[PDB]
RNA sequence: AUAUUCAAACGAGAACUUUGAAGGCCGAAGUGGAGAAGGGUUCCAUGUGAACAGCAGUUGAACAUGGGUCAGUCGGUCCUGAGAGAUGGGCGAGCGCCGUUCCGAAGGGACGGGCGAUGGCCUCCGUUGCCCUCAGCCGAUCGAAAGGGAGUCGGGUUCAGAUCCCCGAAUCCGGAGUGGCGGAGAUGGGCGCCGCGAGGCGUCCAGUGCGGUAACGCGACCGAUCCCGGAGAAGCCGGCGGGAGCCCCGGGGAGAGUUCUCUUUUCUUUGUGAAGGGCAGGGCGCCCUGGAAUGGGUUCGCCCCGAGAGAGGGGCCCGUGCCUUGGAAAGCGUCGCGGUUCCGGCGGCGUCCGGUGAGCUCUCGCUGGCCCUUGAAAAUCCGGGGGAGAGGGUGUAAAUCUCGCGCCGGGCCGUACCCAUAUCCGCAGCAGGUCUCCAAGGUGAACAGCCUCUGGCAUGUUGGAACAAUGUAGGUAAGGGAAGUCGGCAAGCCGGAUCCGUAACUUCGGGAUAAGGAUUGGCUCUAAGGGCUGGCAGCCGACUUAGAACUGGUGCGGACCAGGGGAAUC
């Protein structure tokens, strides 16, 4: 079989010297210089341990390139929080200030009261 | 490279300024007619050679044509 | 690594600017993330609050107190210690606590300390059985392990 | 050479005994084995149960059957799934006419009520 | 079938380390590697992550508990006492 | 550390140079192909044979003449790590030392407004000095050619250089008064009229984009100080699955080898890059309907479910696989012409169809286990929350745009060769030492040993003739079997796999391959173990196991690989 060697001055099968075997018009077999995965990002929420939908994974520099509509979803805190979680933030939002009106309503009776 | 799938796009592409030249391969069940810019290279294919021809007179007049085999 | 009793990133905000402090505390038993924890000189009595010592009846059990108003917390903050309240001494502002070692010292009432025990107690329970353990202990702290006679 | 001597080995020549120097799990592992069995089987499960061949109910219990082992091959569970077929399919046919005896009587007791009942 | 007759968990230890050391570490073997259940949602997926921390797969809520247990002796007679002494506190 | 032989050529001179033929070795964990540290011209051609290469040399890593290392996209350059190190400060007779945020007034920046000067058709903007206003750094600086770090691939080319030269396809970053152009913003509605109508005329009003219930999608789709988050950013081991490279199988071509006899035979070969577009194929702890015990689903193992399973219908991520632009023009294999030449010359023809596998290597993914072990930081980039502000008054639209195409530029240093039984260190061409990448066929459990193909070499600083003693390294010995010796030292016995069988003692885990038995070759069969298509029929298969007959001078783990055992004491 073709056995075969490096193209570059690095030796060692270290992160950044990662490969892959292709064949060439002129039919023969070289190695080819990978790039590394990307991973698409974390929910700011914290709790959630799936990655983001909608989003590119690609490696940090190259999201210059990439668009704003490929880089986020469309909705409140698009690209940066999960829906769950938005709806969620939603939710509890309103039933705090709404239960806040209901304490102050209370306490501003019983001062009346009093 | 991209590949043109029209003709009258294709048309507009070749009277672009930067068009320095196109060529034309004549081989089996196809034409290409390929368009060299600044930064792409647009291809044409099609699969009769009576609009080849047509296409062949319908070509800029300006534009360096070149047929190669 | 190196420490026993895991360790809490509590996040408040800072009352003088729009910002957000983060700190890392010394983790009491039963403390969950999402918990609400309040420091302050009012914060009622609760497993994870901390306040100052000079306001808790006697008897209650202290982890990570503070030797010296301001040190933020010297005493008792091993894996599984606490400290006890005995006694106050409304003059003079001092109170009389029990450390882990069962020396009963005397400190000033204005310095804050957290509420409960500190968390993963019992680890020295199970025997290390090779010096393999032993290694991966010790590589964590200092080069001290392998003591010649 | 070595094509005609692998013919003969897939003919099963000079495989004996006295050729082997591995252990009989070297050379064909016993977990292989069994995953290419499971397979197998949960696949034959899984075909009859979307052909309504068996139910559900049954489906789960020799499946469990299956992963606890009692079914060798292929064939045999299958005869044991037409022999299950065959006795549930004899129960429920004598339950069908004993509860059509039970409903006729039923109704039957109901229509003399009902006719004393319109007679008085 | 029951594999061992009186080593358990410890079986992987072999012939090494004595009786008495194997027989007192077993159990906290088996206390550490048992799956517990969450208080928050019910179900038995409380896992120890490392000493003194304990997490739940389906809530991710982690909760600081003791090194080889859930939740120890001394926790819980603690948090008694926490809360007798805030009720009279307050009376 | 197994090994040479025949003939010819040059030459004054050949055991050693070269060419051809033969016989061999390394045997893909190499005597092969390439790098790191280190060497520094040893690399290439010609010439010589004074000296050196422990014989000789027509040879050389020798000597003398001349040549040779080409980058925006390989790396340094940049970041920080363990750590080193100034200023302030302290100490010190003193050269100086400690110290790295600690006893410092440690910011020379800016959204924006005003003031005063200037150039450009002083329009509006830019360069500006001051005032007003806003503003934290973990401490200057150094620290990795294996860590982090956007961006180049295919073919050809020399004597010696090629991701560097040539040809052709790309690509990243930075710049732009008049924005170079197009597109987006964005061009609608109401009312009153004329006009048969279409449409047009004239007033008012809106216009910082749309679709999907939803996950989310569409070519953009304003916005500062400030704040939040993400990527960078990570352990080891096990199992399984997908995809590539290689190996294997059945054919079809082209060219070779054998053809005393046979072989539709044996061997070689039988391409498509990066970058875009679409689609298979994987994964989802993503969405909707709906509501489940006679519990169901499901993995090799697990596991999942009223905090919503099964069943349907959807969305997202990867996509190194296929097709397509690149692309047949090029490359390769064959047959044949031209230049006697000096040729990226010319020509035909082909570069095809399928199947497989607990196969080996790489990579992606799911999932588990172990830790009193929890398995980097920074530069850099990005999204979101907010709404300080800006843009036009209906038009010739404006502010603005991470959309498409277009124009310009990418400076400095390294780049040859050796990489090791001859270019490195050990005084040397020294059996020593020195960090890695790729890895064919058979046998076999196997990266074991043994033989072979691609590639490489000439037996390790000499040749010839004999076959004494004594040596060094191997063997074999009748009968006895440790009687030798301080002592079974040395040598020898056993050895793989399958089927039986297995004690004392014990920390119940072991002991254990205890100990002790039988079998194993070749050939011809039998049975069992599955997928696809429409309890049955047809079609495809791939390796194992068990049994039986026959047969050889009882021979069969036939070479290689390959446990002597037991009873006790310290
Ligand atoms: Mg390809
Ligand atoms: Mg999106
Ligand atoms: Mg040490
Ligand atoms: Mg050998
Ligand atoms: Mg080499
Ligand atoms: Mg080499
Ligand atoms: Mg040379
Ligand atoms: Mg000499
Ligand atoms: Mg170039
Ligand atoms: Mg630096
Ligand atoms: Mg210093
Ligand atoms: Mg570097
Ligand atoms: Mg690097
Ligand atoms: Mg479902
Ligand atoms: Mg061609
Ligand atoms: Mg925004
Ligand atoms: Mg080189
Ligand atoms: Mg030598
Ligand atoms: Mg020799
Ligand atoms: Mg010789
Ligand atoms: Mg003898
Ligand atoms: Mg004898
Ligand atoms: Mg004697
Ligand atoms: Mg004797
Ligand atoms: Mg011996
Ligand atoms: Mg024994
Ligand atoms: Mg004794
Ligand atoms: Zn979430
Ligand atoms: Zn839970």
């Amino acid at each position: 079989v073709q056995r075969l060697t490096y193209r570059r001055r690095l030796s060692y099968n270290t992160a950044s010297n990662k490969t892959r075997l292709s064949r060439t018009p002129g039919n023969r077999i070289v190695y080819l210089y990978t790039k590394k995965v990307g991973k698409a990002p974390k929910s700011a929420c914290g709790v959630c341990p799936g990655r983001l939908r909608g989003v590119r994974a690609v490696r940090p520099k190259v999201l210059m390139r990439l668009s704003k509509t490929k880089k986020h979803v469309s909705r409140a805190y698009g690209g940066s929080m999960c829906a769950k979680c938005v709806r969620d933030r939603i939710k509890r939002a309103f039933l705090i200030e709404e239960q806040k009106i209901v304490v102050k309503v209370l306490k501003a009776q019983a001062q009346s009261q009093k | 490279p991209r590949k043109i799938e029209e003709i009258k796009d294709f048309l507009l592409t070749a009277r672009r300024k930067d068009a320095k030249s196109v060529k034309i391969k004549k081989n089996k069940d196809n034409v290409k007619f390929k368009v060299r810019c600044s930064r792409y290279l647009y291809t044409l294919v099609i699969t009769d050679k009576e609009k080849a021809e047509k296409l062949k007179q319908s070509l800029p007049p300006g534009l360096a044509v070149k047929e190669l085999k | 690594p190196g420490r026993g009793a895991p360790l809490a990133k509590v996040v408040f905000r800072d009352p003088y600017r729009f910002k957000k402090r983060t700190e890392l505390f010394i983790a009491a038993e039963g403390i969950h993330t999402g918990q609400f924890v309040y420091c302050g000189k009012k914060a009622q009595l609760n497993i994870g609050n901390v306040l100052p010592v000079g306001t808790m009846p006697e008897g209650t059990i202290v982890c990570c107190l503070e030797e010296k108003p301001g040190d933020r917390g010297k005493l008792a903050r091993a894996s599984g210690n606490y400290a006890t309240v005995i006694s106050h001494n409304p003059e003079t502002k001092k109170t009389r606590v029990k450390l882990p070692s069962g020396s009963k010292k005397v400190i000033s009432s204005a310095n804050r300390a957290v509420v409960g025990v500190v968390a993963g107690g019992g680890r020295i329970d199970k025997p290390i059985l090779k010096a393999g353990r032993a290694y991966h202990k010790y590589k964590a702290k200092r080069n001290c392990w392998p003591r010649v006679r | 050479r070595c094509r005609k001597n692998t013919l003969a080995r897939r003919k099963g020549r000079h495989m004996g005994i006295g050729k082997r120097k591995g252990t009989a799990n070297a050379r064909m592992p016993e977990k292989v084995t069994w995953m290419r069995r499971m397979r197998i089987l949960r696949r034959l499960l899984r075909r009859y149960r979307e052909s309504k061949k068996i139910d559900r109910h049954m489906y789960h219990s020799l499946y469990l059957k299956v992963k606890g082992n009692v079914f060798k091959n292929k064939r045999i569970l299958m005869e044991h799934i037409h022999k299950l077929k065959a006795d549930k399919a004899r129960k429920k046919l004598l339950a069908d006419q004993a509860e059509a005896r039970r409903s006729k009587t039923k109704e039957a007791r109901k229509r003399r009520e009902e006719r004393l009942q319109a007679k008085k | 079938a029951k594999r061992t007759k009186k080593v358990g968990i410890v079986g992987k230890y072999g012939t090494r380390y004595g009786a008495s050391l194997r027989k007192m570490v077993k159990k906290i073997e088996i206390s550490q590697h048992a799956k517990y259940t969450c208080s928050f949602c019910g179900k038995t997926k409380m896992k120890r992550r490392a000493v003194g921390i304990w997490h739940c797969g389906s809530c991710m809520k982690t909760v600081a508990g003791g090194a080889w247990t859930y939740n120890t002796t001394s926790a819980v007679t603690v948090k008694s006492a926490i809360r007798r002494l805030k009720e009279l506190k307050d009376q």
